[PDB]
Protein backbone atom coordinates (compact mmCIF):
# COMPACT_ATOMS: atom_id res chain seq x y z
CA UNK A 1 0.00 0.00 0.00
CA UNK A 2 3.05 2.33 1.01
CA UNK A 3 4.56 1.60 -2.26
CA UNK A 4 1.22 2.32 -4.27
CA UNK A 5 1.13 5.66 -2.49
CA UNK A 6 4.34 7.20 -2.92
CA UNK A 7 4.20 6.14 -6.95
CA UNK A 8 1.08 8.17 -7.45
CA UNK A 9 2.71 11.28 -5.79
CA UNK A 10 5.93 11.13 -7.77
CA UNK A 11 3.97 10.56 -10.78
CA UNK A 12 1.54 13.40 -10.23
CA UNK A 13 4.90 15.57 -9.10
CA UNK A 14 6.69 14.59 -12.11
CA UNK A 15 3.68 14.68 -14.31
CA UNK A 16 2.91 18.94 -13.22
CA UNK A 17 6.45 19.60 -13.61
CA UNK A 18 6.76 17.96 -17.06
CA UNK A 19 3.93 19.52 -18.88
CA UNK A 20 4.76 23.54 -17.54
CA UNK A 21 8.27 23.91 -19.33
CA UNK A 22 6.99 22.06 -22.64
CA UNK A 23 4.19 24.21 -22.38
CA UNK A 24 4.91 26.92 -24.87
CA UNK A 25 1.97 28.11 -27.10
CA UNK A 26 4.34 29.17 -30.02
CA UNK A 27 6.00 25.96 -29.90
CA UNK A 28 3.59 23.47 -29.28
CA UNK A 29 1.40 25.41 -32.55
CA UNK A 30 4.58 25.44 -35.03
CA UNK A 31 5.60 22.03 -34.54
CA UNK A 32 1.45 20.93 -34.67
CA UNK A 33 1.75 23.56 -37.76
CA UNK A 34 4.49 21.59 -39.20
CA UNK A 35 2.85 17.88 -38.73
CA UNK A 36 -0.26 18.75 -40.51
CA UNK A 37 1.14 20.50 -43.22
CA UNK A 38 3.87 17.97 -44.02
CA UNK A 39 0.81 15.12 -43.28
CA UNK A 40 -1.16 17.48 -45.93
CA UNK A 41 1.84 17.34 -48.45
CA UNK A 42 2.25 13.49 -48.36
CA UNK A 43 -1.67 13.49 -48.76
CA UNK A 44 -1.20 15.49 -52.01
CA UNK A 45 1.29 13.42 -52.76
CA UNK A 46 -0.34 10.15 -52.27
CA UNK A 47 -3.49 11.43 -53.60
CA UNK A 48 -1.29 12.65 -56.87
CA UNK A 49 0.28 8.81 -56.66
CA UNK A 50 -3.42 7.34 -56.73
CA UNK A 51 -4.03 9.68 -59.22
CA UNK A 52 -1.63 8.30 -61.57
CA UNK A 53 -1.75 4.78 -60.23
CA UNK A 54 -5.33 4.85 -61.19
CA UNK A 55 -4.28 6.61 -65.10
CA UNK A 56 -1.99 3.21 -65.30
CA UNK A 57 -4.49 1.25 -64.03
CA UNK A 58 -7.08 3.09 -67.11
CA UNK A 59 -4.25 2.68 -69.58
CA UNK A 60 -4.22 -1.22 -68.55
CA UNK A 61 -7.71 -0.96 -68.83
CA UNK A 62 -7.89 0.44 -72.58
CA UNK A 63 -5.22 -2.32 -73.29
CA UNK A 64 -7.53 -5.30 -72.44
CA UNK A 65 -10.20 -3.69 -74.48
CA UNK A 66 -8.35 -3.10 -77.71
CA UNK A 67 -7.40 -6.63 -76.90
CA UNK A 68 -11.38 -7.40 -76.92
CA UNK A 69 -11.40 -5.91 -80.13
CA UNK A 70 -8.25 -7.72 -81.57
CA UNK A 71 -9.89 -11.03 -80.52
CA UNK A 72 -13.82 -9.97 -81.96
CA UNK A 73 -11.51 -9.15 -85.57
CA UNK A 74 -9.98 -12.48 -85.01
CA UNK A 75 -13.25 -14.60 -84.24
CA UNK A 76 -14.67 -12.71 -87.63
CA UNK A 77 -11.76 -14.12 -89.48
CA UNK A 78 -12.11 -17.15 -87.41
CA UNK A 79 -15.60 -17.80 -89.25
CA UNK A 80 -14.31 -17.38 -92.87
CA UNK A 81 -11.62 -19.52 -92.07
CA UNK A 82 -13.72 -22.31 -90.69
CA UNK A 83 -11.78 -23.40 -88.48
CA UNK A 84 -13.99 -24.15 -85.56
CA UNK A 85 -10.91 -24.22 -82.69
CA UNK A 86 -10.16 -20.74 -83.37
CA UNK A 87 -13.53 -19.83 -83.09
CA UNK A 88 -14.22 -21.26 -79.40
CA UNK A 89 -10.69 -19.75 -78.28
CA UNK A 90 -11.82 -16.31 -79.18
CA UNK A 91 -14.84 -15.99 -77.09
CA UNK A 92 -13.23 -18.01 -74.13
CA UNK A 93 -11.03 -14.50 -74.48
CA UNK A 94 -13.14 -12.01 -74.80
CA UNK A 95 -15.41 -13.48 -71.73
CA UNK A 96 -12.54 -13.66 -69.37
CA UNK A 97 -10.88 -10.04 -70.41
CA UNK A 98 -14.67 -8.39 -70.66
CA UNK A 99 -15.11 -10.30 -66.95
CA UNK A 100 -11.90 -8.08 -65.48
CA UNK A 101 -12.90 -5.25 -67.35
CA UNK A 102 -15.70 -5.07 -65.85
CA UNK A 103 -13.63 -5.69 -62.56
CA UNK A 104 -10.78 -2.89 -63.10
CA UNK A 105 -13.76 -0.75 -63.84
CA UNK A 106 -15.24 -1.70 -60.06
CA UNK A 107 -11.83 -1.22 -58.93
CA UNK A 108 -11.55 2.11 -60.70
CA UNK A 109 -14.84 3.53 -59.73
CA UNK A 110 -14.30 3.03 -56.42
CA UNK A 111 -10.93 4.54 -56.62
CA UNK A 112 -12.70 7.08 -58.23
CA UNK A 113 -14.93 7.97 -55.56
CA UNK A 114 -11.77 7.45 -52.64
CA UNK A 115 -9.60 10.05 -54.54
CA UNK A 116 -12.63 12.77 -54.56
CA UNK A 117 -13.41 12.01 -51.10
CA UNK A 118 -9.64 12.79 -49.98
CA UNK A 119 -9.34 15.85 -52.58
CA UNK A 120 -12.82 16.99 -50.36
CA UNK A 121 -10.72 15.71 -47.10
CA UNK A 122 -7.55 18.13 -48.49
CA UNK A 123 -9.48 20.89 -49.00
CA UNK A 124 -11.00 20.60 -45.38
CA UNK A 125 -7.70 20.11 -43.92
CA UNK A 126 -6.17 23.20 -45.77
CA UNK A 127 -9.69 25.39 -44.44
CA UNK A 128 -8.27 23.72 -41.34
CA UNK A 129 -4.68 25.10 -41.24
CA UNK A 130 -5.98 28.02 -42.09
CA UNK A 131 -8.52 28.43 -39.33
CA UNK A 132 -6.02 28.03 -36.83
CA UNK A 133 -3.79 30.93 -38.36
CA UNK A 134 -6.58 32.94 -37.53
CA UNK A 135 -6.67 31.81 -34.14
CA UNK A 136 -3.04 33.04 -33.36
CA UNK A 137 -3.67 36.30 -34.94
CA UNK A 138 -6.71 36.49 -32.19
CA UNK A 139 -3.93 35.56 -29.47
CA UNK A 140 -1.33 38.03 -30.90
CA UNK A 141 -4.14 41.18 -30.85
CA UNK A 142 -5.12 40.38 -27.15
CA UNK A 143 -0.76 40.39 -26.56
CA UNK A 144 -0.47 43.99 -28.03
CA UNK A 145 -3.40 44.90 -25.14
CA UNK A 146 -1.02 43.74 -22.44
CA UNK A 147 1.74 46.18 -24.09
CA UNK A 148 -0.55 49.22 -24.33
CA UNK A 149 -0.34 48.82 -20.68
CA UNK A 150 2.49 49.14 -20.12
CA UNK A 151 3.42 51.94 -22.49
CA UNK A 152 0.73 53.87 -20.11
CA UNK A 153 3.44 53.18 -17.49
CA UNK A 154 6.03 54.94 -19.55
CA UNK A 155 3.92 57.53 -20.23
CA UNK B 1 -18.08 1.37 -7.82
CA UNK B 2 -16.28 -0.34 -5.46
CA UNK B 3 -14.13 2.75 -4.16
CA UNK B 4 -12.07 0.69 -3.02
CA UNK B 5 -8.29 2.52 -3.33
CA UNK B 6 -7.61 3.28 -7.12
CA UNK B 7 -5.29 5.36 -9.16
CA UNK B 8 -8.38 7.47 -9.72
CA UNK B 9 -10.91 6.89 -6.49
CA UNK B 10 -7.78 7.36 -4.56
CA UNK B 11 -6.63 10.76 -5.70
CA UNK B 12 -10.83 11.68 -5.65
CA UNK B 13 -11.02 11.02 -2.00
CA UNK B 14 -7.95 13.32 -1.25
CA UNK B 15 -8.89 16.11 -3.47
CA UNK B 16 -12.82 15.94 -2.62
CA UNK B 17 -11.51 16.22 1.71
CA UNK B 18 -9.14 18.93 0.32
CA UNK B 19 -11.74 21.03 -0.84
CA UNK B 20 -14.44 20.37 1.61
CA UNK B 21 -11.66 21.05 4.42
CA UNK B 22 -10.18 24.45 2.16
CA UNK B 23 -13.96 25.69 1.94
CA UNK B 24 -14.47 24.99 5.71
CA UNK B 25 -11.45 26.64 6.86
CA UNK B 26 -12.56 29.90 4.70
CA UNK B 27 -15.92 29.78 6.76
CA UNK B 28 -14.36 29.37 9.68
CA UNK B 29 -11.87 32.31 8.57
CA UNK B 30 -15.01 34.44 7.82
CA UNK B 31 -17.14 33.94 10.60
CA UNK B 32 -14.42 35.50 13.23
CA UNK B 33 -15.15 38.62 11.00
CA UNK B 34 -18.45 37.75 10.71
CA UNK B 35 -18.56 38.03 14.33
CA UNK B 36 -17.43 41.92 14.71
CA UNK B 37 -20.42 44.22 15.08
CA UNK B 38 -19.26 46.73 12.30
CA UNK B 39 -19.70 43.64 9.24
CA UNK B 40 -23.34 43.19 10.69
CA UNK B 41 -24.13 46.62 10.28
CA UNK B 42 -23.18 47.03 6.70
CA UNK B 43 -25.68 44.17 5.54
CA UNK B 44 -28.42 45.81 7.25
CA UNK B 45 -27.58 49.00 5.98
CA UNK B 46 -27.39 47.39 2.92
CA UNK B 47 -30.60 46.15 3.11
CA UNK B 48 -32.35 49.81 3.60
CA UNK B 49 -30.57 51.24 1.13
CA UNK B 50 -31.65 48.83 -1.54
CA UNK B 51 -35.22 49.03 -0.59
CA UNK B 52 -35.04 52.70 -1.58
CA UNK C 1 -4.19 33.05 -46.13
CA UNK C 2 -7.59 35.11 -47.30
CA UNK C 3 -6.61 35.05 -50.54
CA UNK C 4 -5.45 31.73 -50.98
CA UNK C 5 -8.57 30.41 -49.00
CA UNK C 6 -10.93 32.56 -51.83
CA UNK C 7 -8.85 30.61 -54.70
CA UNK C 8 -9.93 27.27 -52.79
CA UNK C 9 -13.61 28.81 -52.52
CA UNK C 10 -13.43 30.12 -56.02
CA UNK C 11 -12.28 26.15 -57.18
CA UNK C 12 -15.35 24.75 -55.27
CA UNK C 13 -17.55 27.22 -57.02
CA UNK C 14 -16.05 25.95 -60.65
CA UNK C 15 -16.50 22.46 -59.34
CA UNK C 16 -20.24 22.77 -59.00
CA UNK C 17 -20.82 24.48 -62.28
CA UNK C 18 -18.95 21.51 -63.28
CA UNK C 19 -21.21 19.27 -61.55
CA UNK C 20 -24.25 21.07 -63.00
CA UNK C 21 -23.21 20.55 -66.47
CA UNK C 22 -22.80 17.02 -65.74
CA UNK C 23 -25.70 16.67 -63.77
CA UNK C 24 -27.99 18.23 -67.08
CA UNK C 25 -25.31 15.87 -69.45
CA UNK C 26 -26.56 13.10 -66.89
CA UNK C 27 -30.63 13.66 -67.79
CA UNK C 28 -29.34 13.53 -71.88
CA UNK C 29 -27.81 10.32 -71.08
CA UNK C 30 -30.66 8.73 -68.64
CA UNK C 31 -28.56 7.12 -66.22
CA UNK C 32 -30.59 7.83 -63.06
CA UNK C 33 -27.06 7.44 -60.82
CA UNK C 34 -25.34 9.86 -62.17
CA UNK C 35 -27.40 12.42 -61.69
CA UNK C 36 -27.92 11.55 -58.18
CA UNK C 37 -24.69 11.68 -57.72
CA UNK C 38 -23.81 15.19 -58.85
CA UNK C 39 -26.88 16.63 -56.68
CA UNK C 40 -25.50 15.06 -53.99
CA UNK C 41 -21.99 16.20 -54.32
CA UNK C 42 -23.59 19.96 -55.66
CA UNK C 43 -24.83 19.93 -52.09
CA UNK C 44 -21.96 18.93 -49.86
CA UNK C 45 -20.00 21.46 -52.13
CA UNK C 46 -22.42 24.33 -51.44
CA UNK C 47 -22.35 23.75 -47.74
CA UNK C 48 -18.76 23.97 -48.32
CA UNK C 49 -18.76 26.82 -49.68
CA UNK C 50 -21.07 28.74 -47.35
CA UNK C 51 -18.87 27.34 -44.52
CA UNK C 52 -15.84 28.76 -46.29
CA UNK D 1 -22.88 -18.13 -36.08
CA UNK D 2 -23.03 -19.22 -32.64
CA UNK D 3 -18.79 -17.59 -32.12
CA UNK D 4 -20.41 -14.59 -33.80
CA UNK D 5 -24.00 -13.96 -31.30
CA UNK D 6 -21.40 -14.27 -28.56
CA UNK D 7 -19.09 -11.90 -30.04
CA UNK D 8 -22.07 -9.19 -30.92
CA UNK D 9 -22.94 -9.66 -26.82
CA UNK D 10 -19.57 -9.29 -25.94
CA UNK D 11 -19.11 -6.27 -28.40
CA UNK D 12 -22.62 -4.98 -27.31
CA UNK D 13 -21.86 -5.15 -23.72
CA UNK D 14 -18.34 -3.78 -24.37
CA UNK D 15 -19.77 -0.88 -25.82
CA UNK D 16 -22.55 0.32 -23.16
CA UNK D 17 -19.79 -0.09 -20.55
CA UNK D 18 -17.40 2.00 -22.84
CA UNK D 19 -20.11 4.77 -23.23
CA UNK D 20 -20.72 4.42 -19.25
CA UNK D 21 -16.82 5.22 -18.94
CA UNK D 22 -16.91 7.90 -21.27
CA UNK D 23 -19.77 9.14 -19.29
CA UNK D 24 -17.94 8.86 -16.25
CA UNK D 25 -14.74 10.70 -17.38
CA UNK D 26 -16.54 13.55 -18.32
CA UNK D 27 -18.28 13.86 -15.07
CA UNK D 28 -14.37 13.84 -13.62
CA UNK D 29 -13.76 16.40 -16.03
CA UNK D 30 -16.39 19.03 -14.99
CA UNK D 31 -15.89 17.83 -11.19
CA UNK D 32 -12.03 18.68 -11.78
CA UNK D 33 -13.04 22.33 -13.16
CA UNK D 34 -15.60 22.62 -10.41
CA UNK D 35 -12.57 21.35 -7.87
CA UNK D 36 -10.53 23.90 -9.62
CA UNK D 37 -13.14 27.07 -9.15
CA UNK D 38 -13.24 26.27 -5.44
CA UNK D 39 -9.47 26.75 -4.86
CA UNK D 40 -9.40 30.39 -6.39
CA UNK D 41 -12.12 31.23 -4.02
CA UNK D 42 -9.93 30.32 -1.12
CA UNK D 43 -6.96 32.30 -2.11
CA UNK D 44 -9.16 35.01 -2.96
CA UNK D 45 -10.55 34.72 0.01
CA UNK D 46 -7.58 34.57 1.78
CA UNK D 47 -6.21 37.84 0.33
CA UNK D 48 -9.31 39.90 1.59
CA UNK D 49 -9.31 37.93 4.84
CA UNK D 50 -5.45 39.67 5.60
CA UNK D 51 -6.69 42.97 5.18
Amino acid sequence: MGLFDRIKRVVSSNLNDLVNKAEDPEKMLEQAILEMQEDLVQLRQGVAQAIAAQKRSEKQYNDAQNEINKWQRNAQLALQKGDENLARQALERKKTYTDTSAALKASLDTQSTQVETLKRNLIQLESKISEAKTKKEMLKARITTAKAQEQLQGM
Amino acid sequence: VRGMNTSSAMSAFERMEEKVLMQESRAQALGELAGADLETQFAQLEGGSDVD
